[PDB]
């Protein structure tokens, strides 16, 4: 063998739907998880490509305890983690 | 910044008929599950109301005939059949960014039956001419289509000596217009003559409807 | 009921400041964001930003960063929002709106606006003049001579709603001019009394001219 | 949207990938770098499917500060499952 | 626990010559990018020393000639050209899982011509005598192929009263084998028989090869 | 330079235990595996168990998991294997192993091995006889009642050692004995003396056997 980059993108996005349905959608409970899961491991809050919601969820105290979200970019993190950095 | 540039400018519809507004974004408004587009609706005189939501999802206690569709740059607003009370304009605005924009705006109107007007004419009341003042006020009343023509007689004899004229906003439950003409003159002036007549004149009058005063019953 | 009270109408000399409130009800304001709109006469909607409630902190409309300031009150539930160095073109109604109970980034609920208005000219009051006539009766109301904007006229306060059509004032020479019909019937005129409530916050002024025959 | 147990199941295969790699290779040196990241950020030492590798990755100094078995209480595709359905 | 089975037990191929060697896994010793079975090869008397490792990759410094190819639980040794020194037993062996585990083995063999044996019997030494105890040896020396059959015939009838019979190695010199029978008996008991006799049955020999002596020189 | 030096030959009783030892050199033995291997003579191979020596930590096969225990000294870099209540199917060859830097799960380095035998026999010192015959000649040598193995059989100290064929030893009631055949020429027996030399370590014997028709 699986390629580095397609599972990278993979993850990105999944976390992006995460992401969208915590602020979007209503009850969406499991989303919610997914997402403070995703924050709590891999130490970040939103992303760059969903700058406007992430503003929202770090105000929904789903990111880890705003001018720095920026810094706390979540899809770098992942690249990291795949590329071996962390 | 993101621009919405909405046609048509405005459009005129049929009770009963269908409209279709379309919104188009500078670039795209949609990501690989969420389009964030959405619909707002203003009457004149009031704040905007969230019709449409996400491009094709009904606000909350907002008639079906109201739809959405459209993903990316292209977002098309439906309204059918349309109503009296769908008189308005209507935005498009996304907020998948910082800043969020809204659209260049739609005016809808909605087409009815032909309506005569209601003509009355008021002369200056006791308190106006102490001041020195004189305004005669006629109302052209819930008629249809918006254009009318009003003429000012005095004596006999037609005048413009300064009439301005107001229009209304298309009725949110009938779709007519109204339209309040006031000749406005000196007090020396208004006691000098003696006969004041208001004519309209309308589409759906082959001849003027009258109406009219005599200073001094 | 979710509501959004916001402050009254405002004329304000230019280079000053001005001050706009929202009050919220109705919905947990301590933990929402609350939007701000501009709105220009016969012109579109402006995002000027939003701020969340529970600190203050708010996102600007680059256009609108070092000129619009945004502070929440939670005692209160109420948004403020302030502009400097005023301008002519400041001049246009203000809405706030709030946003879901999560950051939905979506306007659900907005306020009645804010007429502000900037200039140097000087306030001037009303005169509120009755018109009584020469199967429905239709009477009017005459408001002449003011300045700002705007006016608020109702019918036996409130009593009076359908069969009322209020005019879009006119501007001559620097003041404003608008008319109002009502058409009741009739059998309810001159047996009811019926009374034109003018008011122009501009210069505190309060008018009940009650219509009557002649 | 995105299907969450295939992607799942991809990280799993990637980490194996990694962790085999780590040991078998002539040195991967990002293999091992890759593989203490997961460790160090899954808390985590080796997978179950590969038991016998995980010994040695354990003595090589890639693992979170433990000795042996233990081990089977270290599972990270249990913590991949984790990640992708909002526990921890 | 992971069985690997082994085939053809022993086998035999001329100097030239392909050699292949297979064996077979209870569960797949395979994973996405690998396998974990390994190829060791050992000589008589030294420890095994490990040729193909992951199946298919040479360990340093070893020929060419061998190779071994295979995935999920069927794989395959190969050597060609065989050669003097490669005759040895080979062990698959797997590092899926714990417990490692070996293959049952397959032996190496050099094919060759035939040859009929070199036979020789040795009476009893006055050495051995003295001390009670008396035996008779019988070499049987480079033939092929190894199967074999010896006969003891104590004056004309015969009888294994303690025949013990023994094989060496195969030759890495000429390919040949060798055994060795030994006719052990009581000291008293061989006092008593003025004839013994060994005869040796083997393939390119109609009759037997027949050795023999009497206790009287 | 890698080498691992296993323990000699040993004879124990049944019941007793033995610790067997293996001194690795010319690679870190305290950063590496070492795992042990079992070889009953006839039979192929089984894995014992393994251990990294950097603490000790090892993993048994489930069938010596309870007899082999396994330990590993940093200061003599000597990995050890020790086996309880012995048995005469303990009786074979313990091979020494080492895996590669990273743990990489083969066996790259072996010892010579370890031959160990249960047995309750007495160690026995053998008898050697000469076997001269009753052109080429082949003459022979009987080793005989011996015990434990093994045993060095050579013709003339080495100096002749082509054309001949020492036996595996086989067992006569608790004792082991062997033969060898030796082929020369015939111009040069008896011209020449040839001597069979068998060597007991066991029980410290040498011998030396001349040959003779007589």
């Amino acid at each position: 063998f699986v390629n580095k980059d397609q599972i990278a993108k993979d993850v990105k996005q999944f976390y992006d739907q995460a992401l969208q349905q915590a602020v979007v959608d209503d009850d969406a409970n499991n989303a919610k998880a997914v997402v403070k899961t995703f924050h709590e491991t891999l130490d970040c809050c939103g992303s760059s490509t969903l700058t406007a919601l992430t503003t929202s969820v770090l105000k929904n105290n789903l990111c880890p305890s705003i001018s720095n979200l920026f810094k706390e970019d979540c899809h770098q993190k992942i690249d990291d983690l795949f590329s071996g950095k962390h | 910044d993101i621009v919405l540039t909405q046609s048509p400018a405005s459009l005129s519809v049929s009770l009963g008929q269908r409209a279709t507004i379309s919104c188009r974004a500078s670039k795209s408004v949609s990501t690989s599950i969420y389009s964030y587009m959405h619909w707002y609706q203003q009457k004149p005189g009031q704040p905007p109301k969230l019709l449409i939501k996400y491009a094709s999802y009904l606000e909350s206690g907002v008639p079906a005939r109201f739809s959405g569709s459209g993903s990316g740059t292209d977002f098309t607003l439906n309204i059918h059949p349309v109503e009296e009370e769908d008189a308005a304009t209507y935005y498009c605005e996304h907020s998948r960014e910082f800043p969020f924009t809204f659209g260049t705006g739609t005016k809808l109107e909605i087409k009815r039956a032909d309506a005569a007007p209601t003509v009355s004419i008021f002369p200056p009341s006791s308190e106006q001419l102490t001041s020195g003042g004189a305004s005669v006020v006629c109302f052209l009343n819930n008629f249809y289509p918006k254009d009318i023509n009003v003429k000012w007689k005095i004596d006999g004899s037609e005048r413009q000596n300064g009439v301005l004229n107001s229009w209304t906003d298309q009725d949110s439950k009938d779709s007519t217009y109204s339209m309040s003409s006031t000749l406005t003159l000196t007090k020396d002036e208004y006691e000098r003559h003696n006969s004041y007549t208001c004519e309209a004149t309308h589409k759906t009058s082959t001849s003027p409807i009258v109406k009219s005063f005599n200073r001094n019953e | 009921q979710v509501q959004l009270q916001q402050s009254g109408p405002e004329l304000v000399k230019p280079g000053a400041s001005v001050k706009i409130s929202c009050k919220a009800s109705g919905y947990t304001f301590s933990s929402s964001w609350m939007n701000w709109v501009k709105q220009r006469p016969g012109k579109g909607l402006e995002w000027i930003g939003r701020i969340y409630s529970g600190d203050g902190d708010a996102i600007y409309n680059g256009k609108f960063k070092g000129k619009a300031t945004l502070t929440a009150d939670k005692s209160s539930s109420t948004a403020y929002m302030q502009l400097s160095s005023l301008t002519s073109e400041d001049s246009a109604v203000y809405f706030c709106a709030r946003e879901g109970k999560t950051g939905d980034l979506l306007l659900r609920s907005w306020g009645q606006g804010s007429a502000l208005t900037v200039s140097s000219a000087k306030t001037t009051a009303p005169s509120v003049y009755p018109l009584v006539p020469v199967s429905s009766v239709t009477l009017g109301c005459l408001v002449k001579g003011y300045f700002p904007e705007p006016v608020t006229l109702t019918w036996n306060s409130g009593s009076l709603s359908s069969g009322v059509h209020t005019f879009p004032a006119l501007l001559q020479s620097g003041l404003y001019t608008l008319s109002s019909s009502v058409t009741v019937t009739s059998n309810t005129w001159p047996s009811q009394t019926i009374t034109c409530n003018v008011a122009h916050p501009a210069s505190s002024t309060k008018v009940d001219k009650k219509i009557e025959p002649r």
